[PDB]
């Protein structure tokens, strides 16, 4: 990026444009669009705690279908009869 | 890959959509499936709302169902010579139990 002179001649004209693309800073930018999401995560009342998400959507009506993909920490299983439950 | 070529308008027992998906070096693959069924009438594209069926694919096959119901009432037309004319679109969307990733396949 830098100035440059133009010099022109003879008969005729024409049209001289010049586009710069660059990588500019975003501002405000929501790494979370569309789909507010808070996971909140507490020991419970062998090792466990109580797993909790809450979600929400950041549209005017009800989103259409979701997934909520999860990856649990290293040597941690869910517990049988809580997916048994949340299944049916 | 529908069983047939088209959609006859009288078909009573609807559009059949079958989901055949691989792995690229030959083998089979698990996993659960996302059909929407679009109408594309040239440039405008209508979609259908309540045609959003998730199916479980296994061993690499499938198969979801689009009763003429859902077909009339999507359009806000009632006629049927009208959707004479017009096409369909399948946007089957594969997500492996792993979760890895997804492909959207569109006929």
């Amino acid at each position: 990026n830098e100035g440059f002179t133009v010099t022109a001649e003879g008969k005729g004209q024409g049209t001289l444009s010049v586009v710069t693309m660059y990588h500019a800073k975003a501002k405000d930018q929501l790494t979370c669009n569309k789909f507010d999401l808070k996971v909140t995560i507490k020991p419970a009342p062998k090792n466990t705690m109580i797993l909790e998400i809450c979600t929400r959507y950041r549209g005017d009506q009800d989103a259409t279908m979701s997934i909520l993909d999860i990856s649990m920490m290293t040597g941690f299983a869910p517990d049988t009869d809580d997916l048994k439950q949340l299944a049916n | 890959e529908p069983t047939e070529k088209f959609y006859y308008i009288y078909n009573e027992k609807g559009l059949e959509v079958t989901i055949t998906a691989r792995f690229l070096y030959g083998k089979k693959v698990e996993g659960t499936a996302f059909v929407i069924f679009g109408i594309q009438d040239g440039e405008q594209r209508i979609s259908l709302p309540e045609s959003l069926k998730r199916i479980p694919i296994e061993d690499g096959s499938g198969e979801v169902v689009l009763s003429r119901k859902v077909l009339l009432d999507g359009v806000q037309n009632p006629r049927a010579e009208d959707l004479v004319g017009k096409s369909l679109y399948v946007s089957a969307t594969v997500i492996l139990h792993s979760g890895s990733d997804m492909v959207q396949a569109e006929r």
